[PDB]
């Protein structure tokens, strides 16, 4: 005898509209007014289907961390970073950026890089593992459990 | 660093026809969040700021005419202007509006094709207050012609002059769609009065034969 | 209204120091972000500073990077660009432009000229006339460019074709500007050019009349 939509929220027993990514809310909507609501700022963002009063502050590159712009802040997306033609991103978050090298889910840190030594990095063997790209986590073993449900490879680890 | 490629250079399109600028970019201009290629198009009339014509890639900006059409995605984008108007000379821009450094393409002369018109041709005797400095700029002026296509020729007591004269163009009319011609011949003014009968012989596809306008030194 | 107006080009030796304004009005200046993006002289467009709306985060051109810097004055309306130690490359109109996503809103541009060469005003020579009569002024030897040509204050404009500037061995700018008129309005009607120099702070009127043998 009802309904409510994917795009719309419940408040006050009435079945009121989300914000577009890209726009903020103003005022909430009533019985016979719908949602109100209005875009972000020129430096500002919402991801989503929304229902908040401010926007997001958009993400700043900066070159003194070598930071490039990979992508322009839009009203409805995030600023994208990364780093110059030689350089690696610290983390997929890439808040600066770096030269040396990050071992991938496999492998693990033997020697944190230093001086002109890059990151040393090996295959985990049997049983250690690494679910993550990085440069200083080593191999840690898989959990010695009763209900072996599922073995681990090497990138995961036993689930029991 | 991205790098558009606009194509063609130049472009020559008859009037009422169909105009089409391409643009290619060197990576995607598109925007997963939120499904928008971030292409920019602009016109920039003679010493004039550009403006803005579309973007998103397709969306015209308010005001402009709904003759001009963007379109295309991914890497491969086109600027249509349909039933071309001559208020549409200009050279036109595609931008890389994805990211920083925010990049423009080359450009494109954007030349409107008209009917054929014959030039008016006059000339002009060098000021006697130019003398005074030591030189004589014979100036002779080509108005209002089409195609660009002229051809001034200097004479001076009938001989063929070369290498002292210089061309200037004006920028093709947004009313009337033609071109406007000077061509100063720069003489010492030693030389300058050394002879006599000064011509300027223009030949133009839309003439019938050379039209030669001439002066003589001392007598008028 | 929604305008934009540069001011503080001009001519300045190599290794000095400049300084444009943009003056903005008819909108909301706090809002948008503001650009710099200029052209070469017979060159394309392009974009060379950015500063944001908010925080008011900045980018550069690789080109203008230390020696530029873009910054704002949302209580005076105004964008400012400090230019240092400028090449001969930076000659250019430097356009303003407001952003919210996309330019918008231009300026209406300003001239940098970087040059060793001094200022000259310009000589100006009379075109003098012989249905329709051609006359003109010669606009000669004058650094740097631009001057600007009209015809009896602007109150002629019908006909009139001032073409674009050459420059000389001299290292010295010419041009000349040329007007049709019925050869009727020959003894009657008074034409005057006026000159207009900026750089050298030289106005020339010089009236053309015809030659009387």
């Amino acid at each position: 005898p009802t309904a409510c939509r994917e795009k719309q929220y419940l408040i006050n027993s009435q079945c009121c509209s989300l914000c577009q990514p890209g726009q903020k809310l103003v005022s909430d909507c009533t019985e016979f007014t719908e949602t109100e609501c209005l875009p972000c700022g020129e430096s500002e963002f919402l991801d989503t289907w929304n229902r908040e009063t401010h926007c997001h502050q958009h993400k700043y590159c900066d070159p003194n961390l070598g930071l490039r712009v990979q992508q322009k802040g839009t009203s409805e997306t995030d600023t994208i970073c990364t780093c110059e033609e030689g350089w690696h991103c610290t983390s997929e978050a890439c808040e600066s950026c770096v030269l040396h090298r990050s071992c991938s889910p496999g492998f693990g840190v033997k020697q944190i890089a230093t001086g002109v030594s890059d990151t040393i990095c090996e295959p985990c063997p049997v049983g250690f593992f690494s679910n993550v790209s990085s440069a200083f986590e080593k191999c840690h073993p898989w959990t010695s459990c009763e209900t072996k449900d599922l073995v681990v490879q090497q990138k995961t680890d036993v689930v029991c | 660093d991205i790098v558009m490629t606009q194509s063609p250079d130049s472009l020559a399109v008859s009037l009422g026809e169909r105009a089409t600028i391409n643009c290619k970019s060197s990576q995607s201009l598109l925007n997963r969040g939120n499904q928008k290629n971030y292409l920019t198009w602009f016109q920039q009339k003679p010493g004039q700021p550009p403006k803005l014509l579309i973007y998103w890639a397709s969306t015209r900006e308010s005001g402009v005419p709904d003759r001009f059409s963007g379109s295309g995605s991914g890497t491969d984008f086109t600027l249509t202007i349909s039933s071309l108007q001559a208020e549409d000379v200009a050279v036109y821009y595609c931008q890389n509006d994805y990211t920083y450094p925010l990049t423009f393409g080359q450009g494109t002369k954007l030349e409107i094709k008209r009917t054929v018109a014959a030039p008016s041709v006059f000339i002009f005797p060098p000021s006697d207050e130019q003398l005074k400095s030591g030189t004589a700029s014979v100036v002779c002026l080509l108005n209002n012609f089409y195609p660009r296509e002229a051809k001034v020729q200097w004479k001076v007591d009938n001989a063929l002059q070369s290498g002292n004269s210089q061309e200037s163009v004006t920028e093709q009319d947004s009313k009337d769609s033609t071109y406007s011609l000077s061509s100063t011949l720069t003489l010492s003014k030693a030389d300058y009065e050394k002879h006599k009968v000064y011509a300027c012989e223009v030949t133009h596809q839309g003439l019938s034969s050379p039209v030669t306008k001439s002066f003589n030194r001392g007598e008028c | 209204e929604v305008q934009l107006v540069e001011s503080g080009g001009g001519l300045v030796k190599p290794g000095g120091s400049l300084r444009l304004s943009c003056a903005a009005s008819g909108f909301t200046f706090s809002d948008y972000g503001m650009n710099w993006v200029r052209q070469a002289p017979g060159k394309g467009l392009e974009w060379i500073a950015y500063i944001s709306s908010g925080r008011g985060n900045i980018y550069y051109a690789d080109t203008v990077k230390g020696r530029f810097t873009i910054s704002r004055d949302n209580a005076k309306n105004s964008l400012y660009l400090q230019m240092n130690s400028l090449r001969a490359e930076d000659t250019a109109v430097y356009y303003c432009a407001r952003s919210w996503g996309y330019f918008d809103v231009w300026g209406q541009g300003t001239t940098v000229t970087v040059s060793s060469a001094s200022t000259k005003g310009p000589s100006v020579f009379p075109l003098a006339p012989s249905g329709t009569a051609a006359l003109g002024c010669l606009v000669k030897d004058y650094f740097p460019e631009p001057v600007t040509v009209s015809w009896n204050s602007g109150a002629l404009t019908s006909g009139v074709h001032t073409f674009p500037a050459v420059l000389q061995s001299s290292g010295l700018y010419s041009l000349s500007s040329v007007v049709t008129v019925p050869s009727s309005s020959l003894g009657t009607q008074t034409y005057i050019c006026n000159v207009n120099h900026k750089p050298s702070n030289t106005k020339v009127d010089k009236k053309v009349e015809p030659k009387s043998c």
